[PDB]
């Protein structure tokens, strides 16, 4: 599973 | 631990399992370590009926995760318009600010969700809300290339 | 042995064409198991393993959602990064990201990591602590500040320590027959009179898994990393790899040189001679 | 800009013994950016059926790709990979050498 809460850069 | 099962179900989308778990008495506002809620999971997944069944279960509409994101934030970023509308009808705080200072309006603008932008504006979202960087939604729209949203926000100011 | 769940994401601004290309690939150890391409018709994560196809639709839907969240996020990253660096639109730039969790032979959480690159240069990395950031520059310094305020590290910690391991363990239970394998390299010598005086002995290794292998030369007690060329390990496309090494050696040598081999597939090394 | 030129390798999935089906691989690693053009030749002309893996990058932020095709070797064939990348001013051609 991918990370569910990636944050923008 | 009913909360783990409810969290998983909201992550997986077992709407019937969601209803039975809520009936059993699971905390609608159950919090993960990162403070994400079943509401946030449902917003992310677009499980409209799960969203509504949680809200009728008295879900804290404005619960903030460790990032300070509300379910409204999640919905706005991911584009789940019907959820956006159901949240707002539930009393979601249009102007809720996360630890970064982003509003849901910010996210909708920067991700280019014009329909959600319009719903938020009809719901009293602050076009002028400034994040920690001082950037208006118009700026984030421009930076993302959502020129039409950018001009809608600049016109709606 | 140690096992890894590895996720590679890359994004490339395509000005005028109007949409960035976004590729995502997941690996468990050396076996590609999932993919995404913006330009594929499916618009879904697609199974590359016979084990992963046992995973049902709910998961593929969820991974589609998450990978499209990666796509939009990396999009806005592209735009924000080109804001920080103050460079004109009129040219292609690339973003790539890579994260995953590593487990030891016990399958406990060994190590997690997260990395970010802009324009091919290292931009931000999660320190092994999982708590602090190595910023590359004032732009990455900015993103460091923002991520600290947002507590991004707590998110990454919770994922890499938690579900990552769970999923990795399940996949290894399902790849019981394909990721748990090791294939011992088959090897052969070759001999060529590369000149009227000089020759080469070349030692081949191929059809081994995992990719990690070592080959070296010795003159029976002296280092021969001198007159020697070597190539990167390369995939056969059988889901296996290849490599070779050679020694530039006089013709008519009395079997003095030897090819030494070590690979996790060999319980007893299999050093062999001309 | 960083500009990095691919390591190019041409080989067969199995040792090339005639009378036996196998696959021709052109392996490319270490290029940056990802915008290669690469095509596999036979006897000096493009094979069309070329197919390749998913785009992946190395620890050093460099792309690597495999291009592979079905073929069968003969003693009279000549195979070459031909590759072009922004770093390469003229496209480098490397003949298949059965060793």
């Amino acid at each position: 599973s991918l990370l569910m809460w990636i944050t923008q850069v | 631990d009913l909360g783990k099962k409810l969290l998983q179900a909201a992550r997986a989308g077992q709407l019937d399992e969601v209803r039975e778990l809520l009936k059993a008495g699971a905390d609608v506002n159950a919090k993960d370590l990162i403070g994400v809620t079943p509401l946030h999971l449902a917003a992310f997944s677009g499980h409209l009926e799960i969203v509504e069944v949680l809200l009728k279960a008295s879900a804290d509409v404005n619960a903030k995760d460790v990032s300070g994101r509300t379910p409204l934030h999640v919905a706005a970023k991911h584009g789940h318009l019907e959820i956006v509308e159901v949240l707002l009808k539930a009393g979601a705080d249009v102007n809720a600010k996360d630890l970064i200072g982003f509003t849901p309006l910010h996210l909708a603008a920067q991700f280019g969700h014009l329909e959600i932008v319009e719903v938020l504006l009809k719901a009293g979202a602050d076009v002028n809300a400034q994040d920690k960087s001082g950037k208006t939604p118009a700026d984030l729209a421009a930076r993302a290339g959502h020129q039409d949203i950018a001009e809608v926000l600049q016109k709606a100011a | 042995g140690s096992h890894s769940m590895r996720y590679f994401f890359t994004s490339v601004s395509r000005p005028g064409r109007g949409e960035p290309r976004f590729i995502a690939v997941g690996y468990v150890d050396d076996t590609q198991f999932v993919r995404f391409d913006s330009d594929a018709a499916s618009q879904r994560m697609e199974p590359r393993a016979p084990w992963i196809e046992q995973e049902g639709p709910e998961y593929w839907d969820g991974e589609t959602r998450k990978v499209k969240a990666h796509s939009q996020t990396h999009r806005v990253d592209l735009g924000t990064l080109r804001g920080y660096y103050n460079q004109s639109e009129a040219g292609s730039h690339t973003v790539q990201r890579m994260y995953g969790c590593d487990v030891g032979s016990d399958w406990r959480f060994l190590r997690g990591y997260h990395q970010y690159a802009y324009d091919g240069k290292d931009y931000i990395a999660l320190k092994e602590d999982l708590r602090s950031w190595t910023a590359a520059d004032m732009a990455a310094q900015t993103t460091k500040h923002k991520w600290e305020a947002a507590h991004v590290a707590e998110q990454l910690r919770a994922y890499l320590e938690g579900t990552c391991v769970e999923w990795l363990r399940r996949y290894l239970e399902n790849g019981k027959e394909t990721l748990q394998r090791t294939d011992a390299p088959k090897t052969h010598m070759t001999h060529h009179a590369v000149s009227d005086h000089e020759a080469t002995l070349r030692c081949w290794a191929l059809s081994f898994y995992p990719a990690e292998i070592t080959l070296t030369w010795q003159r029976d007690g002296e280092d021969q990393t001198q007159d020697t060329e070597l190539v990167e390990t390369r995939p056969a496309g059988d889901g296996t790899f290849q490599k070779w090494a050679a020694v530039v050696v006089p013709s008519g040598q009395e079997q003095r040189y030897t090819c030494h081999v070590q690979h996790e597939g060999l319980p007893k090394p299999l050093t062999l001679r001309w | 800009m960083i500009q990095r030129t691919p390591k190019i390798q041409v080989y067969s999935r199995h040792p090339a013994e005639n009378g036996k089906s196998n696959f021709l691989n052109c392996y490319v690693s270490g290029f940056h950016p990802s915008d290669i053009e690469v095509d596999l030749l036979k006897n000096g002309e493009r094979i069309e059926k070329v197919e390749h893996s998913d785009l992946s990058f190395s620890k050093d932020w460099s792309f690597y790709l495999l291009y592979y095709t079905e073929f069968t070797p003969t003693e009279k064939d000549e195979y070459a990979c031909r590759v072009n990348h922004v770093t390469l001013s003229q496209p480098k051609i490397v003949k298949w050498d059965r060793d």
